[PDB]
């Protein structure tokens, strides 16, 4: 039963000489409790908070789409923004779009600007477990959150991490550091797929410099124009780094809180699983196993795919979650 | 690979005295080209050295141990596959 | 301040006669114009296509004036990009105030018209394309000759088939011909095999269902991925990367004919490649007065290893000068004849 | 015992070393059932489909030939149309032989134009196993079928393959690149000996180009004039590639559904087995061992050939006995299990 | 390395320099901002910059005639040496 | 024999005499369906130019083509009328 793959995961963690990593979704911080309340609101909570603060566009989008998320709303707003005379599509006087997007950005900015709690955070336990292993294979972690909680957790233990950016209040984006990929093994690497409120673009050119959070402008959900010969706002570089990590010798990788609701991530995951035969994904499911149809389909299609849920477990394409629990298990295995 | 009418490659230049090493594997006799029998480098025969778009012509002046360079004899005294070619003229565009 | 045509012709003849140094090409819309089957050329130019679309089709003409406010005279690419952007927004029909589905009908109509106009066969074996194909087979070079095209027709493919010229355009398969991307970067292709890249797509491209996998084959009715770049979230990116990677090869040479340098991404890529590799050389060949090409003259003044050839003007090594009209090599047929004479 | 044979086959095929190759006969479409019916029936199914679609030729050949197939009929029709005044056998004013030839050719092309079903196809399992091995010795596949099913599934699996034709809708027949063999290791070779349903000849010369299926016209069972050679080659060069694979150090070969009813194939396989003793063949039989007298004779003659059937297992030119792999879906399942 | 670069000095005999052509062979064009000059021709000039001033010289021998003694014994298949004879220099 | 023709390890002194159209001492015994050479029988012969039997002819043609691929090969034809088509194409 459960003891089988528990011992299996303990053994593969004890199996060195192979790279390890993790995927952080919005569920892990949401399940973290601060003052008996979630530290970070969920996607539904974020949408409700946004609605708390011009629903014609939402109603129009609801005709062809079910209950949307913040990403779809902001993408639609920007898409109307590029169109010059897009105001006539929804009422008139296309100036409410800029004010609405600025207000939404501000609301998100002070919504996600939350300091990490004390030493009881399991992020500290994860960082300690990672640092306690002296394996040559560095760990590169990709997250989807719009905050910098993991940055604070890693910086609280003096753990070396690199996010692709270096410098000062106007730190630039070093492009070829990923190219030659020549870094000491002691260092670790970090990537934010959708970014945080830290990154901000520049008026003169698309530089997306990192630094002190500027007033008014923030970069989130990179989907802007890519006609500037890359280096504009590249999530493609992160995707390429993920593909390279899938192209190295096969290793079993895990994930935390992933809902398998990202088509871009799902496509590259399927491509990596097809290219690397022994590649294994240890994505769990802290919910009903029937609530993840995409995960079940991926497990059925890819034999090497491993899926575990609260009510069932899909192992070997045949059917059969807490971040704190995983952190405690890792800490116990480390000792 | 190498097209027909191939003899060797230049290995020494002294202004107007070229030295050529025969790259033919063996059988230095009657290299047939265009159904006509021409012989490998001989005293009275001509050679052609194409440079990109124009062809330099020359005439063989010495064959054998005489054409071998200075210290090649010192390195080995039994190797004789060199010819000495003197440039004559060129063909333009 | 005065340049000699014969010196440049001899330089080019010596260059093409080499074997090991890599060679490439760019075929723009101005190349098929120089070949005529009827009284008019077999394929019109970009301006001809724009005029045909304009007069073949007050609401329709609003889009042309709407784009002209922020841009010069719109072309086919701008119109297609605007239609793609309109289809991106669901309720985008209020801008034109014409329902919300007439855009799709207009797109289908213009795609069908373009496919009908472009699906032409080149007549006769005396076409310059056949001469180029024969020239490629003449010299068994150490490195194969690559070809880049920004056109929409399949004239190059048909010419290559006619003279038994093996090639590889990144597509493998007999029925569906799926896009293979690992073999492109692996690049252990046959030495004799050439390559051909269509930067703007052609009539044989069709888009699949929600799978969205790209494939090539027999063109279908009401479907043509002739979009220059369109949009995504792609073959175009890997083709641009292939061009940039080729431009970094040692002593690489790239030849342009019939290209007006109107594009911006291509010019930026060429400038970056020229700056990165100090040994690359590009032959900019034109068939007009150089005063028409502002971007080309700006790039020739900025870069030192760029050579321009026009009817009455030439810029060599950051020093604009005058000929000793001249430079009859600008025409595509003359270039093919020069290549055939070089091969023979 | 059967288990020892299965274990040996697993540990000789799953090991990466000698080159791998398969032969696929017309029996493979029989083992796949769609809507409770086979996707493409056996040769006899096509024969009596044509029959129910002018028996005079059939009984004329029946006098000296047993129960015939379509290939014999079309070869006889071609031999007739070689002769200018060939109607003396059947009436006058020659139109029937032609009209019969077209009627049957587009009838066959309509019968064979079938789309593959969903992701449960065993061809998908074979393609996945092929993508699961990255050995230097690539896998070349020989097929006697006419459909596009195997390459359709392979394209659906996003894998490269070279079939001797290069180009576009008017792709010609590449000839030399067959035998310089300067191809990437990851690439694989696919050869169809009896032809496809899209190959079309040309009026100017024998071009046998491959591309968009020509309206009605198609090339099936190449048996026309071969005096010119070079042009209309694929048949001879297909057998040549088969012979070259039969020779050379190659301790692996798999058969599936072959009925051992081809004289031009039996002779060449016997010659290759005699010339190459180191190589081995694992010919199977999805029937009783007694239905293949030619296979039994070949097994008795050449010891290198290994013949297995439902009835028993002939090993080392000697008849054996039991105390599962005949099913092609079972074969695909075994391949998937070996790969996984 | 920068353009207009040929090789490296590997010998000196007062007024007879022997120079080695580098490994990037087969090119034999060495394009420099447009026009390309064939490498190591008989009549061509060369320039050897020493710190602040440049030394000029004229090629005299190309091929096996310029390579020193011991290298030929080490390998007789390599002839990529030229013999440069000094002429003058350019001041400040 | 078919192995010894294509392996081609023969004494340098031994000559070769290929018959592209067969001779009168070639006989097919059927039954075992094997070709053999022996005494010239009465009536039984293998005069065939090319035949269509289910072959040595292709072997000799391949031998001729292989010989023509050798470096610096010379072939003299005497008494040939060139009316044949297969030989001319080869």
């Amino acid at each position: 039963d459960t003891t089988q793959q528990l011992s299996l995961l303990k053994h593969v963690l004890s199996e060195d000489k192979r790279p390890i990593a993790f995927i952080i979704a919005a569920g892990c911080p949401v399940s973290i409790r601060h003052n008996d309340a979630p530290l970070i609101p969920d996607v539904a909570g974020l949408t409700r908070k946004i609605s708390d603060s011009l629903m014609k566009i939402i109603q129009n989008l609801k005709t062809t789409i079910p209950n949307p998320t913040i990403e779809d709303i902001l993408s639609y707003i920007r898409l109307l923004q590029q169109i010059p005379m897009s105001g006539k599509i929804h009422d008139v006087e296309n100036s409410v779009i800029n004010a609405l997007e600025e207000s939404i950005c501000e609301l998100i900015e002070e919504e996600v600007n939350v300091d990490l709690p004390g030493n009881a955070t399991p992020y500290h336990k994860i960082a300690a477990w990672i640092n306690s292993i002296n394996r040559e294979h560095q760990v590169e972690i990709f997250t989807t959150n719009y905050d910098l909680l993991m940055e604070q957790a890693l910086e609280e233990l003096n753990v070396p991490y690199f996010d692709g950016f270096v410098g000062s209040k106007r730190a630039f984006f070093d492009i070829r550091t990923i190219e030659e990929n020549k870094l000491p093994s002691r260092w670790s690497k970090l990537w934010k797929l959708h970014g945080s409120i830290n990154w901000q673009l520049d008026k003169q050119t698309q530089t997306i410099w990192r630094g002190t959070p500027s007033k008014g402008c923030s970069l989130i959900h990179p989907s802007h124009l890519k006609y500037d010969q890359s280096r504009k706002m590249p999530y493609l570089v992160m995707m390429d780094q993920l593909k390279l990590f899938l192209n190295q010798p096969s290793a079993i990788l895990i994930t935390c809180g992933y809902s398998y609701k990202d088509q871009h991530i799902n496509e590259v995951l399927s491509q990596g699983l097809q290219t690397n035969p022994n590649a294994l994904i240890y994505g769990l499911q802290y919910d009903v196993l029937e609530n993840y149809q995409e995960a079940k389909d991926m497990a059925l299609k890819r034999s090497n795919l491993i899926l575990l849920a609260k009510d069932r477990a899909i192992i070997g394409k045949k059917e059969g979650g807490d971040f704190q629990h995983l952190a405690s298990f890792l800490e116990e295995i480390s000792q | 690979t190498e097209a027909s009418t191939y003899i060797g490659t230049v290995q020494d230049v002294n202004g107007a005295n070229i030295r050529v090493v025969l790259d033919i594997n063996t059988i230095s006799s009657l290299k047939f080209v265009d159904g006509q029998g021409y012989r490998i480098g001989q005293i009275g025969s001509f050679v052609r050295i194409p440079i990109g778009y124009i062809n330099l012509f020359g005439i063989v002046s010495q064959v054998g141990a005489g054409a071998v360079p200075d210290k090649l004899l010192e390195v080995e005294p039994y190797g004789h596959r060199w010819i000495s070619v003197q440039l004559v003229g060129e063909e333009g565009i």
